[PDB]
């Protein structure tokens, strides 16, 4: 039921920069049930953030996240070459889970 | 570690049925891991297909009656495997299908919320063209 | 019994909390360590309760209003559908905030009572 | 219109590792007899994993500590590392154990340091080694590895049930699912303060004097596809096995110091016949058929049983204890694929034993006088699959030992330890 | 043979030592510092 939207559909940056990506949901998610994935062309997506602001094992400390009601933010600091590609945004509060339309970092 | 391998590309005609396998190296059992099947149309976003969790099979509303998901555990010669079957194909089903697995052992993990889940491990995905 | 009605809804579980609350020569070094740790855990729980003005109670009411950003669900949904484990997992990110607000509210209550008695 | 309400006594738990009390009826555990009270939990599904349970590690440490503490205040056998002059025994006053015993004459110290006594003993051939080839000089097996302490005369080797009772603020969850295999969800959970009587029985290839499965034979393995991981087969019908030594050893003492007494075998007066184990062939045939049928559910190939390989006395022979003597029994006849009556398995006795692979150094077991005969129940087996990894049509399983923890995972698999968090915060319309 | 050298500080000492069997002794050598 919850439909999520990502505003910066196309985004560009340079090495060493810092970028922000925003997700808006149709309903407030008080449990911070939002996950952030990264996908490079021709490869399977990789999970980076779960529970709004938690890191998986092995994910670089540069990535970070914040959650507040309907507004969720992913922050990437000291951007490197391997961090480009399509970033995806998912909710798992209400069945079924629903993904965002994705934001491309060039 | 955990590596998920799937079958190769498959090209079919409308009206037929297809099956995709997913072997999970590193998964001790599917009683503590949940299997999620996801779709990705070319140039679009991801779409949830179905779930095997605690040996219970579920599919979303858009796929009820057309998709059948099965799974068997560690046997001795092969790792645990999951299988996704599509009964009636159409021109809109051409996409990349992904097999994902998420741990469920800890009730406080934060990677799952009462059945609806995140996807920690991903397979290389298969391509189905109709 | 002890940890009975763990799968029950919170409405039915809150009725009999005292059943669970009641249960909460060279001996060997490990036995001493276990006993001391148990005493310490009990005293930590009692310190948290006493910081909020609920020293000797099982159900204690406070003056902190429930913020809808902590959880926006209905009263009936909370007290008739979920269990305690699910609820505690849902609001796990706001427990420290609520604890701090409870402590601040108790402190304000004490200071205001002292000021009123001065008058 | 809602206010925060604080509840104490909420039934919420989290996985935790703690130090459990030991109960039975530096290190000790002697509380009263437990009276278990089992409280079932309804509509509760709990995940279990027997291969990541700290109870097994705690039990290993407790057993090591108890065995080490029991051996501390008694005789050190450091004078025994001398050159032994060993010849053939005279048991005729052809036998059966005349090729396993040596009559060794040697010198020992005595009460007073300046004089020495020439004494003799009867040593089993497995407890001594030959120094120079074709010679008559022998040395104790352990003299190049560690110092040996004689088992204190008053130590009882009979295991006693041990219960592990959790402290306040913790609980033990038990899975009552009768077809449970160690890992996965459990839909019938009960809570207890502590366990049933768990006996620390040490054995290598056959599990003895244990509990039995409720309905069917259970097969446990950390990773079936891995050939280096043992397979625990838990039965539902025990097989009675008897084991006896008929030699009638004679225990005689030598005073080797100021208050230090060394007990040894003096003569073998009565029957001259190897120690042996009697088993019933038909029951073993039925048990093996059942195990084969159960294992065919996992491996789709033909299943055969073969004797162990390696040549070492340990990891090939079935090791156990009877009244204090340490038996190593040959089970080649038992696993080989006749079975039409009583199966007799040869056995040998060892005196210098190392139960924990060098953790507790080594121990000398004094001889026991009299005809010795024990009876036990086989309740489980430990197997190992030969990782040929070839294009064969058969899977070969062999008896195999390994870590002693495998003898304690077979009885602690249905237990989990959890920590209770009793604080809850809820929205109620109470101000 | 095989600022200054240590030939005046190291001494080659031969002695007898107990083996793991009390009845035989072994003649061994060691290099010890004169201090
Ligand atoms: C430890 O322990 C534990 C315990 O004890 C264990 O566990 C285990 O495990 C196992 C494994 O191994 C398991 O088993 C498994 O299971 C699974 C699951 O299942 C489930 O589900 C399903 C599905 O469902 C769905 O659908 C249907 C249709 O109708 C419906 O009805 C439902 O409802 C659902 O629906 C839903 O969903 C969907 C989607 O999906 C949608 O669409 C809709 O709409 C909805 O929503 C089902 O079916 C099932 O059921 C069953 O079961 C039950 C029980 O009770 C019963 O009752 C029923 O009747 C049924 O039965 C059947 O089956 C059986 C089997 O056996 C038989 O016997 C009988 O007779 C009958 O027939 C459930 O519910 C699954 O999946 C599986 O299966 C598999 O396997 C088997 C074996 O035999 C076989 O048979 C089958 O067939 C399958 O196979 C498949 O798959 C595989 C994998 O992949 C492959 O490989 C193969 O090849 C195959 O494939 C094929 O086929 C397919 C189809 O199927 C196709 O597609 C393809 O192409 C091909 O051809 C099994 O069964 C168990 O369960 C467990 N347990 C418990 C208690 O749970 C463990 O394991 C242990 N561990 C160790 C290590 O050992
Ligand atoms: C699996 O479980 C079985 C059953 O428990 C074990 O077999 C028993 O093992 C115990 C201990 O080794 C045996 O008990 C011993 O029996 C000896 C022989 O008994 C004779 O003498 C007694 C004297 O009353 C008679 O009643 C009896 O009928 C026999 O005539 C005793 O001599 C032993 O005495 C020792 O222990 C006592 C304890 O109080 C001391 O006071 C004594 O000084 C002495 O040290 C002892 O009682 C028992 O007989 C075995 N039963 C059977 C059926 O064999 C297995 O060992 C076990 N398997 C394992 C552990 O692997
Ligand atoms: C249980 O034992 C089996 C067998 O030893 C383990 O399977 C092995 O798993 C590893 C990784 O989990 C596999 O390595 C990977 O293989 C893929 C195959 O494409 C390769 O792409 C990777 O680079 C990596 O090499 C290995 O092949 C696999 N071997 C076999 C025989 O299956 C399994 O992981 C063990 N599971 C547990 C929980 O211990
Ligand atoms: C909500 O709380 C959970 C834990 O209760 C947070 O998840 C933790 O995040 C840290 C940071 O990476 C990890 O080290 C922990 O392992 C995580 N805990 C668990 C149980 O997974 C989560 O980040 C919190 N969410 C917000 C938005 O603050
Ligand atoms: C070890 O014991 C044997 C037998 O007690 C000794 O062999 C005897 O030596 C004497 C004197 O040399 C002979 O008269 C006997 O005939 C020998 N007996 C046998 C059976 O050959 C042997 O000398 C002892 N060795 C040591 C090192 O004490
Ligand atoms: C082990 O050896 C000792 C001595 O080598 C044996 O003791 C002798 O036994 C003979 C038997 O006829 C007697 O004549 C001697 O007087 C004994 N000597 C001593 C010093 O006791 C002993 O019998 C041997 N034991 C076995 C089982 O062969
Ligand atoms: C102590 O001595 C035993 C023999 O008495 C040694 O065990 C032997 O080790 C060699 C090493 O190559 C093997 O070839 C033999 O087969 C072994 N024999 C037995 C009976 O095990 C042992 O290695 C020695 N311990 C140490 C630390 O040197
Ligand atoms: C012990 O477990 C075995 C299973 O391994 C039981 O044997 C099965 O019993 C069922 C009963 O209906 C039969 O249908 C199967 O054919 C049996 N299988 C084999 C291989 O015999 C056995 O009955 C159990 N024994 C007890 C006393 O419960
Ligand atoms: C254990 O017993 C078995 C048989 O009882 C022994 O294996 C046999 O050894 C003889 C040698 O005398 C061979 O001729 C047979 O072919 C063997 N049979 C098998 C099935 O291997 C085995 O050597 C004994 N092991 C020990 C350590 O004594
Ligand atoms: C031991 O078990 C085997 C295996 O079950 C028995 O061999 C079977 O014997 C029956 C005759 O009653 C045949 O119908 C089967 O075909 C045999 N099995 C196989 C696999 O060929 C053997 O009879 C049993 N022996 C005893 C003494 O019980
Ligand atoms: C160990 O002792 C038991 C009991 O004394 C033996 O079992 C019985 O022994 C009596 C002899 O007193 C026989 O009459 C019975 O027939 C035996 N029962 C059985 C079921 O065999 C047992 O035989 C002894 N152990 C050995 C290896 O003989
Ligand atoms: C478990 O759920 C059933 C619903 O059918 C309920 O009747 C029962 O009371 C529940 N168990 C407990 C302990 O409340
Ligand atoms: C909830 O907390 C936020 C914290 O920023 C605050 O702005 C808001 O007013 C609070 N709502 C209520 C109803 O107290
Ligand atoms: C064994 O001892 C007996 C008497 O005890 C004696 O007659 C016999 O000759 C001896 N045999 C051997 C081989 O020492
Ligand atoms: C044993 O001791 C006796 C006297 O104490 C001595 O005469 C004899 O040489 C000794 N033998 C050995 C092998 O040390
Ligand atoms: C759960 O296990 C207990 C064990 O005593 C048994 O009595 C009870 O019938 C079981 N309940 C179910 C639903 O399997
Ligand atoms: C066993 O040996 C002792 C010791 O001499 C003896 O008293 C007893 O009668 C013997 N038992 C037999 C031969 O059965
Ligand atoms: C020795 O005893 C064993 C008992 O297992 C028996 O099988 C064997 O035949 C006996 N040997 C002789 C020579 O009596
Ligand atoms: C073996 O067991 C069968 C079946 O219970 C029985 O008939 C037979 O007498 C037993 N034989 C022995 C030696 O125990
Ligand atoms: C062996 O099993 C029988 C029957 O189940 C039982 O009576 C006996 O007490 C068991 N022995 C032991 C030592 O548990
Ligand atoms: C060591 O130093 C001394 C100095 O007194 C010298 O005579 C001798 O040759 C030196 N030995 C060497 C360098 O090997
Ligand atoms: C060492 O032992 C030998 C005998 O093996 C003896 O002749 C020699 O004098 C001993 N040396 C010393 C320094 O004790």
């Amino acid at each position: 039921d919850i439909q999520m939207t990502q505003s910066p559909s196309t985004l560009s940056a340079s090495i060493g920069d810092t970028v922000r990506i925003s997700c808006r949901a149709s309903q407030s998610i008080t449990g911070n049930w939002v996950a952030w994935y990264q996908q490079r062309p021709g490869k399977a997506p990789r999970l980076l953030i779960y529970r709004g602001a938690a890191l998986l094992g092995g994910v670089p400390s540069r990535f970070s996240g914040s959650a507040a009601g309907t507004d969720f933010t992913l922050t990437i600091g000291n951007l490197q070459a391997e961090d480009f590609g399509t970033f995806y945004c998912q909710q798992y509060d209400t069945y079924p889970g629903t993904f965002g339309q994705g934001t491309k970092v060039e | 570690q955990i590596h998920l391998v799937q079958s190769g590309t498959e090209v079919k005609k409308p009206g037929s049925s297809v099956t995709v396998s997913c072997k999970a190296y590193g998964v001790n059992t599917f009683g503590l891991y949940a299997v999620n099947w996801v779709r990705q149309a070319p140039g679009q976003s991801l779409e949830y297909i179905g779930q095997i969790w605690r040996w219970k099979s579920s599919a979303s509303h858009h796929f009820r009656g057309r998709v059948l998901i099965s799974a068997v555990d560690l046997t001795g010669s092969s790792p645990p495997i999951s299988s996704l079957e599509i009964k009636d194909l159409t021109s809109d089903d051409t996409a990349v299908y992904f097999c994902t697995t998420t741990s469920t052992y800890d009730k406080w993990s934060g990677l799952h919320h009462d059945g609806v889940m995140a996807f920690s491990s991903w397979g290389q995905g298969t391509l189905i063209s109709v | 019994g002890f940890l009975g009605a763990a799968g029950s809804t919170m409405g039915a579980a809150s009725i009999t909390l005292t059943v669970q609350a009641r249960q909460l020569t060279v001996w060997g070094i490990k036995q001493l360590q276990a006993r001391v740790l148990a005493v310490e855990r009990y005293l930590k729980d009692q310190k948290f309760l006493g910081l909020w003005g609920c020293s000797g109670k099982i159900i204690c009411c406070t003056n902190v209003p429930w913020n809808s950003t902590w959880s926006n669900k209905s009263y009936e949904e909370i007290w008739n559908n979920m269990t305690w484990i699910e609820w505690e997992k849902e609001i796990s990110n706001y427990t420290n905030r609520i604890y701090d607000l409870l402590t601040e509210s108790q402190n304000q209550q004490e200071r205001n009572e002292k000021d009123l008695l001065e008058l | 219109n809602l206010w925060v309400t604080v509840y104490y006594g909420v039934p919420v738990w989290r996985d935790a590792d703690t130090t459990l009390f030991c109960a039975s009826d530096t290190h000790a555990c002697v509380p009263t007899d437990p009276n278990p009270q089992e409280i079932p939990l309804e509509n509760v599904t709990e995940n279990f994993n027997m291969w990541k349970n700290n109870m097994v590690e705690q039990m290993q440490e407790d057993v090591i500590s108890l065995w080490d503490q029991s051996l501390k205040p008694c005789v050190k056998l450091t004078p025994l590392c001398v050159t032994l002059n060993c010849t053939k025994a005279n048991l005729t006053h052809i036998g059966n154990i005349t090729d396993e015993v040596k009559n060794c004459t040697f010198n020992m110290t005595t009460e007073i340091r300046d004089k020495q006594q020439k004494v003799h003993a009867l040593f089993y051939a497995l407890d001594i080694v030959q120094m120079k080839e074709n010679g008559s000089e022998y040395r104790l097996i352990s003299c190049n590895t560690s110092v040996i302490k004689q088992a204190c005369p008053k130590i009882s080797f009979d295991p006693i049930p041990i219960h592990y009772c959790a402290p306040a603020g913790y609980a033990i969850l038990k899975c009552n699912d009768k077809k449970f295999n160690g890992t996965g969800p459990c839909k019938n959970v009960s809570t207890v303060q502590c366990t049933h009587g768990i006996k620390p029985v040490v054995s290598t290839q056959l599990l003895l004097n244990g509990s039995l499965a409720e309905e069917e034979i259970i097969i446990r393995s950390e990773n079936l596809t891995n050939n280096a991981k043992n397979i625990i087969v838990h039965l539902n019908k025990s097989v009675s096995i008897s084991c006896t030594r008929p030699s009638n050893n004679t225990r005689t003492s030598i005073r080797i110091g100021p208050g230090q007494m060394f007990y040894r075998t003096g003569d073998i007066i009565g029957d001259i016949r190897k120690a042996y184990c009697e088993l019933n062939g038909t029951e073993w045939n039925e048990t093996l058929n059942k195990v084969t049928e159960k294992l065919k559910e996992h491996f789709n190939k033909t299943i055969v049983f073969q004797p162990p390989s390696g040549g070492d006395l340990e990891t090939t022979m079935h090791h156990f204890n009877c009244r204090g003597e340490f038996f190593y029994c040959n089970t080649t006849k038992l696993f080989n694929t006749e079975f039409n009556g009583t199966i007799i398995l040869p056995c040998r006795i060892k005196q210098i034993v190392n139960m924990w692979q060098g953790v507790g150094q080594a121990m000398y077991a004094p001889p026991i006088s009299g005809i010795i005969n024990c009876t036990s129940n086989i309740t489980g087996i430990i197997l190992t699959r030969d990782g040929g990894n070839g294009n064969t049509t058969d899977e070969t399983f062999r008896p195999g030992g390994g870590n002693i923890k495998d003898n304690w995972r077979s009885e602690l698999y249905k237990y989990k330890v959890v920590q209770i968090e009793p604080l809850g915060i809820a929205p109620t319309r109470c101000k």
